[PDB]
């Protein structure tokens, strides 16, 4: 118990310095992200360099403590968080090589351009370009060439870079008691504590498989219905028993199916609920939306908003000689400072992204009492999971007519629910197989089970075996299809969007059960419910102080992930889809390709 | 007749640090406290032992005034039977206290853009404070078995840390000014009343 005292008296000084340094860095960043100029960028760089150097030096200094003689778990987690900094634990030349490889990969991805094969002088980019042509166009050959050109001009350049990047990342990973750049990523899903509460990185690879195996049939039903509906547009290319081509899924990669709604409306003879004219004619400004969100949040027992929030937050575009970065975000400046940056228009999607950001801000406000190296989420998916349930809650017609946006005599019909459920499904359940595939492929490439020869042949068979998507043209071992994605070529993990989707419906079901709500789960509103807010606040009061198993149990009472709430949310849609698919084939075969 | 110099304590331009808080004696000085009570300027006026309403009849020999500046979330530590960083190494009150404290915000007169690092507070010390004691020492704190040699390094720290007051921080981080009044009934004749 002699190292205990030394660690305790060192963490205090570390916290005292880190608070000020982080506040300076965050303030510089916020100042740049509103009044963009060259001096502001210089100030950002000079503020961030000092914080990075201080953090690295403090980690190196603390690397003379040992986790085995520390029995208090409160400071053991802090020491583990501070010591785990194995990004510079490599030779300088190798580090410079790695950085230049990331830089050149990013430049190739951003600068990449493809040209019209019939009009040479028109060449397009991704953001003002190919993305729009996939979102809107319908012609088969147009989508085909736009897909193939991007695949052939990104992969050809990013193949050897990725090939020689894998070995460098494995070398970096096998210096922190890790076997590859796999387990290193999975190490966030780590917990320690009482009996039955531990969670290592090898259980995630089984929990994910179990959850996907339970999920699959609903995706099969949705895929069969989409395949049956997608024959009045291309009645010469779709096989009733086969799969779906990759260049017809409303997106460049197939990440989201939300762009297939106009071609797959269940009942197209009635518009969906879009309350925008109601706010336009009632005289609503940017501040009223945030006041309504504040009222909704205080209704459930959560605290008010800080006075400085209403003065230091840019809730609308200045509309002058001040160009800004217009992207919604929530900031935690530190030292009790909370701000929200977002361009606000009088429209419904802004009305929802305001609730999302205020949920983030409340979650940040909750754990301000914890030590410095404990103020974060719990499983890298809790933030957006907490922030996205408010969007679901504040979109029910009952909530809309309870605030003065719908007539009091509005009677909700039944045909609209099928449309809304299908629209939600095309975004929620139509992306899980893609995420599971991408993450498993990356893991098994990093481990070494895929050699260089099977690098691009396993991918284009796992896709048809899991997702149900086949390529329109054959691809040899000179392409790099996964590299043509932002999250793959920019070192971003790809399990958050699966884990968040799993937790969201568990949280929603627990909160709705606490509120004593009868009826379907998709018409639930947690307003005027103090017990639900109390349970949520009891959850979001710890941060990283306790293992995330306790955080999950504080709300749902479960020790691990569960998918039954997700299926319960989509019961009427499943019944309707089963009723519609009486004279159609449900599954698919993997021995069909539109080039043989 | 004489008034009493409470305007040189509450209305002073410069206050002292927590580890070097000033102390002032009240002489044979006719004082009034209801004027202090009926002023909507203090965020904390709670009195232990005596009641503020019937505080113009009691007579005392000497009255002590102590002043310093602390953070917003540290006023609760200026109270008998309290434990924390402030009331263990900087300023500690006894359990038989018979006076009371005054606190109010000082953000506008104490915060500057970029940081005001003129206020410092003790962070490391061996023993407790032995209430109503001050210590002004810059000796290097020794944590490990290896002795320090007047230089900062491993397990050797400087036991002084400065505040980071800024005009944008939250209420729990805005600076607060604290004035503590203590009354003693000595064996000398009660010299002044209200
Ligand atoms: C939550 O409760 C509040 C009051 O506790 C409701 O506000 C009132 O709602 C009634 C409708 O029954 C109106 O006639 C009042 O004018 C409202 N008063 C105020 C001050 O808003 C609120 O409607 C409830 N919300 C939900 C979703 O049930
Ligand atoms: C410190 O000095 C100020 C004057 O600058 C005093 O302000 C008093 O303010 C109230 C209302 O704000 C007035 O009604 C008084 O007349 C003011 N006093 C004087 C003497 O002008 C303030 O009271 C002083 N502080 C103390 C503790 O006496
Ligand atoms: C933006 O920065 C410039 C200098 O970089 C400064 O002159 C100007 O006042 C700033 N504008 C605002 C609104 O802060
Ligand atoms: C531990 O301390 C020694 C000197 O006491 C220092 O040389 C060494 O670098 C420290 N450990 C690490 C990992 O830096």
């Amino acid at each position: 118990s002699i190292i205990e005292e030394q660690a305790k008296t060192f963490l205090d000084k570390f916290n005292q310095e880190a608070e000020d340094l982080s506040y300076q860095s965050a303030l510089a960043s916020w100042n740049y992200n509103t009044n963009i100029t060259e001096e502001n960028a210089q100030k950002m760089n000079e503020a961030a360099a000092k914080w990075s150097a201080f953090y690295e030096e403090q980690s190196k200094l603390a690397k003379n403590y040992s986790l085995q003689e520390v029995q208090n778990l409160t400071i053991k987690r802090q020491l583990q968080a501070l010591q785990q900094s194995g990004s510079s634990a490599l030779s300088a030349d190798k580090n410079k090589q790695l950085n230049t490889i990331l830089n050149t990969m990013s430049t190739i991805y951003s600068t990449g351009k493809v040209c019209n094969p019939k009009n040479p002088q028109e060449c397009l980019l991704l953001e003002p370009g190919l993305d729009d042509i996939m979102a809107t166009s319908t012609d088969y050959n147009e989508r085909l060439w736009a897909w193939e050109g991007w695949r052939a001009e990104v992969g050809k350049q990013l193949r050897p870079l990725y090939e020689e990047y894998v070995v460098l990342k494995n070398e970096m990973a096998r210096a922190n008691n890790y076997e590859d750049y796999g387990d290193y990523w999975r190490g966030d899903y780590e917990a320690e504590g009482a009996d039955g509460y531990n969670y290592n990185g090898n259980q995630l690879i089984e929990d994910v498989e179990r959850t996907f195996k339970e999920i699959k049939p609903l995706y099969e039903q949705l895929h069969a219905y989409v395949r049956t509906k997608l024959m009045n547009t291309y009645p010469s290319y779709i096989s009733p028993t086969g799969c779906l081509p990759a260049h017809l899924l409303g997106d460049m990669w197939g990440r989201f199916w939300t762009n297939l709604y106009p071609l797959t409306v269940p009942f197209g003879q009635k518009p969906n609920i879009d309350v925008t004219d109601a706010m336009v004619n009632q005289g609503w400004n940017a501040e009223r939306i945030f006041k309504e969100a504040e009222k909704f949040f205080v209704s459930v027992g959560l605290p008010y908003m800080t006075q400085g929030f209403w003065e230091n937050s840019m809730l609308t575009d200045p509309g002058d000689d001040r160009k800004v970065v217009c992207h919604p975000t929530a900031w935690d400046l530190g030292k009790g400072d909370f701000r929200i940056k977002m361009c606000t228009k009088v429209t419904m999607d802004n009305f929802l992204t305001a609730h999302h950001e205020m949920g983030h801000i409340q979650y940040d406000m909750a754990y301000a009492t914890q030590p410095f190296l404990l103020r974060n989420g719990a499983n890298e998916g809790f933030h957006e999971a907490v922030g996205e349930i408010m969007s679901l809650s504040a979109a029910t017609p009952e909530h809309l007519k309870s605030i003065g946006l719908l007539p009091s005599d509005f009677q909700e019909d039944n045909e609209t629910e099928i449309n809304f459920l299908l629209k939600q499904a095309l975004t929620i359940v139509g992306t899980l197989p893609f995420t599971y595939m991408l993450e498993k492929w990356r893991w098994m490439v990093f481990k070494g089970d895929i050699p260089k020869e099977q690098w691009m042949e396993k991918w284009w068979e796992m896709k048809r075996e899991i997702v149900g998507v086949v390529e329109p043209l054959p691809h040899d071992e000179t392409y790099c299809d996964p590299a043509a994605l932002f999250h793959v070529s920019n070192d971003y993990s790809f399990i958050r969007y699966y884990t968040r989707t799993i937790y969201q419906f568990q949280f929603q079901e627990a909160l709705c059960q606490a509120a004593k709500h009868d009826g379907p789960l998709h018409k639930c509103d947690i307003s005027n419910s103090t017990e639900a807010g109390q349970k949520l606040l009891n959850m979001l009061r710890l941060g990283k102080s306790e293992p995330w198993t306790l955080a999950l149990e504080n709300v749902v009472g479960a020790r691990n992930m569960d998918v039954r709430p997700l299926l319960n949310y989509f019961e009427p849609l499943s019944v309707w889809l089963k009723e519609q698919n009486k004279n159609s084939f449900v599954g698919w075969n993997t021995d069909w390709s539109p080039y043989a | 007749t004489n008034l009493c110099p409470f305007g040189e304590v509450f209305n002073a331009t410069r206050f002292a640090s927590v580890y070097a808080w000033n102390r002032k004696r009240i002489s044979n000085c006719v004082a009034d406290y209801s004027v202090l009570y009926n002023s909507a300027s203090f965020s904390t006026f709670k009195c232990y032992g005596v009641s503020p309403t019937k505080l113009n009849d009691l007579c005392f020999t000497n009255v002590y005034a102590d002043s310093f500046v602390i953070r917003g979330d540290e006023v609760r530590q200026i109270a008998p039977g309290q434990t924390g960083k402030i009331a263990d190494y900087n300023y500690k009150l006894p359990d038989d206290f018979t006076g009371c404290v005054i606190a109010w915000n000082s953000n506008n007169l104490d915060s500057k853009v970029g940081g005001n690092y003129n206020y410092r507070y003790r962070l490391f010390r061996k023993s407790n404070l032995k209430p109503f004691e001050r210590d002004i020492s810059t000796e290097i704190y020794q944590a490990g078995s290896k002795p320090c040699n007047g230089v900062e390094g491993f397990n050797c720290y400087f036991p002084l840390q400065s505040y980071g007051f800024q005009p944008t921080n939250g209420v729990g981080y805005q600076p607060y000014r604290v004035v503590v009044l203590s009354f003693e009934l000595l064996h000398a004749p009660a010299t002044v009343c209200g």
